[PDB]
């Protein structure tokens, strides 16, 4: 069984969304932007206890009693030969399937609102055919979807006394149920329950249920007893961690008959960070949390994500959703937990710059604490890609509707094996960003007695030659937000502020002294940069990419 | 607060709330040993048989696996009737109340014995019978379980017992007044001291009262006023039946009070 | 002015707890163990509608009843005629204070159980010595404590709000009195960027003097600077040690980076210091394969880039974190000469003990080849070093710091041998890692296979894997 879609029209603050979904989903956005509103659609739906006092005049778009809602939930059921919820789901609606091979189900609710008593009816519905609703049987209070899902939501705002409330008559549900596999302690937790029988004479108790029927009795003699019970059992963050292994053994014993869907809400308050990494791996790794939803606002509970769906509630000119499918690759597979702890901040970001390295990190840190240092407040991100993995980060900020900026450089491999050859490295990462093909590598003769320094501005002559000779794929680039450098970073630089670059440095070549080390040196150089050199920067053509990541129409 | 200790009974009491608050007086004592010290061993040598085989058959025991005293505080009283077993948690508002007076008398009789208790009782008539009224009356003027009270009140049947009581009428003539009258039954009157007191203690909620001499003036008088001025006892007024004699008794308590007094009689 | 210490002799989690203080404190730590306790220990001395209520007999510690509840709250006054809020504290304190001493002030709090009532009575006094404090006079309900301090507690955008009429009662009603915040966990139901900019606000605005904040992100100690870093201990028995943290005028151009990669590392138990991302990517590959969870117990990777290893080996080092260092050793060449090298990686290992910068040693070299044995020349150099400096090495080996003879890469170079060699196929697979450093230690750990992980792990030349994870031999 899978989950598939969702549709939501006139509901609080959605006017009409539609979503994809799947088992595992995440849900992420703004504050203030529909992430509650989205959860509750699921509780209105599936869960009893909020849909028996159905919708007053606030639930409906804008006020407006007019229009209807409708909340109408999408089933994948082509795994009916391995799935064991598949036939638990089809055994309660037998009769309204509409062919022998059909394997999508539909679960709609309708409402309209009633002006003279004031009421919003929900009224729900399924079928295999959207245009062939039928209305859910029930007798009384029970309708039948309630012999099939199960809805455990999970806030950190209730403590553990208002579920152990329940658990204390859950303690007698299993002492009766699972086919009196404990009536082999059954006999011996009655020995456990005459431990609270003569708990009630010492004299402390016993001088009490004397002299407070004594007391009592000065009235009119009635016909009363006084006693005293207690019924206890033994077992922010600890409460919490406690109530999660409570809703995960109460989710294997009494929920083997039914199908569980967690809604979990903000799981990261009053958590620490290793319990956060802790809880991710739990949810993403072990098969107990088989559907949910969740909303979140730490990076720290994506960094075991995978094969999961991310979804992203924003508002350009309405309340709009994005929705991604992640997967990492087997071949990513090595580098899948770096790859999760550089993405999973960049999630929660409206315009992404990936660069490369430190380096670049330090320069644009500065040059952006200069100019525009409430960057970070807005919703732009810097992040470190390796150079390496320019399609997986593009394709999940891309389907997410977030705006991904790349500055690059136009590097050149040598081979294995091979002597005087080349491939192309930062002109094939970008091509394969555009779904274009790799090109062929190219031979470069160089004799054996040019080394040292004069093999670096030869090649980076055959970079001129490259970058000249691929111009209208470069206007490409700069139509699709992809700045490739001529050379390198470095050559940006001393073509924006080489004065200053020969100023601080010294030499009459402050390009080769910085890239003999990277990241001593630039630091070095960017520690003597004043205000001027860093808007001679910002304001230069090569380094559009900042002008894009601060959002504004300078440029 | 070394001297007054003042206890405050509103007419919206509930057992659990209380129960738990006074919690702390009752149940946290050493007391050293009570006798039974070996019964305390006994709870903890039976629970050190239950933490190491809780697993039935390695169902929960491998649930665990795959992650790797003072217990007085949750005690709730109940009222139970005598040839029942079940304890049900759903008890009404009459013994309810009862309860929680006798929780208080027994924390007053008991923890503060070095104090001067005061109590201060709001509406006591509130949820309970009239024989359960008249109980309480009786309990309040007559043992010495409530020396010092102040004690507000809408019935006429918690004061069928009054004896050796201020009587304190808040009313209005012009701006909020108190009128007090000090109540004592005479030794005279000591053989009809009900009678007295059934009659004169619907009389002291009245504004004008007419005092008449038997039950014909009662049926002529109700006659009358059912005829001319069917709402008279919406607006205050009130027919006593004194019974020829106690001219006296009724008259100054009721004009001690603020009270307006009506004589009707005749001349034998 | 400034408040300089408190000690909380007895209360609910703490025995005996003495932490220096400052204005604009952060107190963080794991789960469970303190730090509201902390917080409930400023309302009970401070706040009147938490000291109304007395105390119970579960604010004493482990429910012993017969201790004495005493916290002592130290106020620096040193700067007069300066600040208002010392003129807002003399006018109120009249002479308990002494010309001697007119510089420290003592609020303390006592409180002993009664034990027949049961309640405990919560006496205040005031005074400027230690011994021979006197009572707080007070007239009816009203502490002379009271006229001074004003207490504002912020627990969870409708929360923006309610963080902005705070703050616009305490600028419009709070002129003449001391405000003091305490913000507990405000990172909860709001947004990253929403974050840093409380982040923001609460370290570089004016309008937050005195804050104590409690806290579990570290999005809002990005922008840190001149605050007080608590962090209780996770041990059963409390300690909390305290840093006066400080950015240096120096490390201005580096102070974002540097605060986005220390913020992080401030919420764990053991921190090995790095160089670079390729460090990253063959050392999470190699605790994928061995010790997955590293995360999860209290390990973490932080990258320094090169600035000199001073500033997280002293914050770490106050805090009671404990700091591994690997590192390799490397010759930076001068700026403006000819054939002199600097020893900047045995410099800035030097630093961290407290020694002065080593001398600079030169080597000739002729005009010859550059391409490879200029290289060997440098490589023998380094060793002849590494020779040479054996006693401050074996110093080295004393703290946690563990320097490469020449790099990362002779040391996975000795560490697998044949490895390399059929992964890259080259006669020196050492030279083609060195190219691209990125691109190849991608390519390297792609094509890692397992038990290689763990002759990398079990080796010599990486002890700090295993100082990192915490597995102890003997
Ligand atoms: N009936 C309605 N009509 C229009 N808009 C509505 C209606 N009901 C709610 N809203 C809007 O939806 C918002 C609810 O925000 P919600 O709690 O769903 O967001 P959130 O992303 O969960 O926020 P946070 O991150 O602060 O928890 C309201 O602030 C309002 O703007
Ligand atoms: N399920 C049950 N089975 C048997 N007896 C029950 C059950 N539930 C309640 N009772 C009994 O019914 C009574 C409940 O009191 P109830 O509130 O109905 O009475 P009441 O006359 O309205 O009282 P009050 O005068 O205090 O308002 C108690 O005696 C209680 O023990
Ligand atoms: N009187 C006491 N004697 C001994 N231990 C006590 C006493 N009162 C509290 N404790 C202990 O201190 C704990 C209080 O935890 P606290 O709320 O201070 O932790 P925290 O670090 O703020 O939590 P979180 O990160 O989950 O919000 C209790 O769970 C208990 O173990
Ligand atoms: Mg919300
Ligand atoms: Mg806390």
């Amino acid at each position: 069984m899978k989950f598939s879609n969702i549709t939501i029209k006139n509901f609080r603050n959605f006017e009409k969304v539609n979503i994809n979904l799947d088992n595992k989903n995440v849900i992420f956005g703004m504050n203030d932007i529909g992430k509650t509103n989205f959860l509750y659609a699921l509780r209105f739906l599936l869960d009893k206890e909020i849909r028996k006092f159905g919708f007053n005049k606030s639930d409906y778009h804008k006020h407006d009693t007019s229009k209807k809602i409708e909340i109408i939930l999408t089933l994948d059921l082509s795994n009916y030969e391995k799935d064991e919820d598949t036939k638990k789901l089809i055994s309660v609606v037998k009769g309204a399937r509409t062919s022998a091979n059909a394997d999508v189900f539909y679960i709609a609710l309708e409402s309209k609102y009633d002006d003279k008593e004031l009421y919003g009816n929900i009224i729900l519905k399924w079928g295999s055919e959207l245009d062939n609703l039928i209305d859910i049987p029930g007798r009384g209070n029970i309708n039948a979807l309630d012999n099939v899902f199960k809805v455990i939501y999970i806030n950190p705002l209730v403590d553990l006394d208002k579920l152990f409330a329940q658990n204390k008559k859950y303690i007698f549900e299993e002492s009766q149920g699972n086919e009196s596999d404990e009536g082999i302690l059954n006999n011996i937790k009655s020995l456990t329950d005459q431990v609270n029988q003569q708990i009630g004479e010492m004299t402390i108790i016993k001088g009490f249920q004397q002299e407070i029927t004594s007391e009592y009795r000065s009235l009119k003699k009635e016909e009363v007893s006084i006693e005293l019970k207690s019924e206890m059992a033994i077992k922010d963050g600890r409460r919490k961690m406690l109530s999660y292994s409570i809703y995960n053994y109460l989710a294997k014993k009494k929920y083997e008959d039914k199908i569980v869907i967690y809604l979990i809400e903000e799981p990261e308050i009053s958590l620490h960070r290793s319990m956060q990494i802790a809880l991710s791996k739990q949810l993403f790794e072990q098969s107990t949390y088989k559907y949910f939803f969740l909303s979140t606002h730490s990076p720290e509970l994506l960094y075991e994500m995978d094969n999961t769906r991310l979804i992203r509630v924003h508002s350009t000119e309405k309340v709009v959703c994005s929705s991604h499918m992640y997967n990492v690759e087997e071949a990513y597979g090595s580098v899948k937990k770096k790859l999760n702890k550089a993405l999973s901040s960049a999630l929660f970001a409206e315009r992404v710059l990936l660069i490369e390295g430190p380096s670049e990190k330090i320069l644009f840190e500065k040059v952006l604490d200069e100019v525009e240092p409430e960057y970070e407040l807005n919703g732009g991100f810097l992040l470190e890609v390796g150079g390496t993995y320019f399609n997986h980060y593009v394709c999940t900020l891309n389907d997410l509707g977030i705006t991904h900026i790349i500055k690059t450089d136009n590097d050149l491999k040598s081979k294995k094996g091979k002597k005087g050859v080349y491939e192309l490295l930062g002109l094939n990462r970008c091509l394969n960003l555009l779904g274009r093909e790799n090109l062929d590598e190219i031979t470069i003769d160089i004799p054996e007695d040019i080394k040292g320094k004069k093999k670096k501005e030869r090649l980076n002559e055959r970079k001129k030659e490259i970058f000249k000779q691929y111009k209208n794929e470069v206007g490409e680039f700069l139509g699709e937000r992809i700045y490739l450098s001529e050379i390198d970073l470095e050559n940006d630089l001393y073509s924006a502020i080489g004065e200053s670059m020969k100023r601080i440095f010294e030499n009459e070549d402050p390009v080769h002294y910085l890239q003999k080390s990277k990241l001593f040196n630039m630091v070095e150089l960017v520690n003597n940069l004043s205000t001027k050199d860093c808007f001679d920067v910002f304001e230069h053509e090569k380094f559009a990419c900042l002008k894009e990541l601060v959002g504004s129409d300078r440029g | 607060d070394n001297v007054f200790k003042v206890i405050y009974i509103n007419p919206l009491v509930d057992l659990d709330k209380l129960f738990a608050q006074n919690k702390k007086y009752i149940f946290e004592e050493s007391q050293g040993n009570e006798s039974d010290e070996g019964i305390l061993n006994n709870i903890k040598s039976l629970t050190d048989q239950v933490n190491q085989q809780i697993g039935e058959m390695t169902i929960i025991k491998g649930f665990q696996q795959e992650i790797t005293k003072g217990f007085f505080s949750d005690i709730i009283p109940y009222i139970k009737k005598d040839g029942d077993s079940n304890y049900y948690p759903t008890s009404g508002d009459g013994r309810r109340k009862m309860l929680s007076y006798s929780i208080y008398n027994y924390l007053a009789k008991k923890k503060y014995e070095d104090k001067i208790v005061i109590y201060l009782i709001e509406e006591p008539e509130i949820s309970l019978h009239r024989s359960m009224q008249i109980a309480l009356s009786k309990q309040l003027f007559e043992q010495s379980t409530y020396k010092y009270f102040f004690l507000s009140t809408h019935s006429p049947e918690l004061l069928y017992e009054m004896d050796n009581t201020r009587l304190i009428r808040v009313h209005s003539t012009e701006k909020v007044v108190c009128s007090s009258h000090m109540y004592n039954v005479e030794e005279a009157y000591g053989s009809v001291k009900k009678k007295l007191n059934k009659a004169l203690s619907s009389a002291l909620f009245a504004e004008r009262v007419l005092l008449i001499e038997g039950p014909s003036e009662k049926i002529l008088f109700e006659k009358v006023l059912d005829e001319v001025e069917p709402e008279y006892e919406l607006n205050g007024g009130f027919l006593l039946e004194v019974g020829g004699t106690y001219f006296n008794h009724y008259v100054c308590t009721l004009n001690d009070l603020g009270i307006t007094h009506i004589i009707k009689t005749d001349n034998d």
